[PDB]
């Protein structure tokens, strides 16, 4: 579910938050997500 | 055979080290 408060467990990555679609340009060996401060920003979905 | 010369590597050999998506 995108566009609501949801807690997460993405692929053993817990927290809480909103989700959405992106435009990002992960590399296919890209998994994980972050910004210049360190904290997870984009994770890739397992099975999408 | 073979050879052994000596050159430089310049600016070169740098991966990625994470698997990391980061912008700006
Ligand atoms: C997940 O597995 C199902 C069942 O085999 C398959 O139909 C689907 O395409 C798979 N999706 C991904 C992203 O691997």
């Amino acid at each position: 579910v995108k566009n609501k408060c949801v807690n997460f467990n993405f692929n053993g990555l817990t927290g809480t938050g909103v989700l959405t679609k992106s435009n990002k340009k992960f590399l296919p060996f890209q998994q994980f997500g972050r910004d210049i401060v360190d904290t997870t920003d984009a994770v890739r979905d397992p099975q999408t | 055979t073979t050879t052994q010369s000596y050159t430089n590597s310049f600016t070169r050999g740098v991966y990625y080290p994470d698997k990391v998506f980061r912008s700006s």
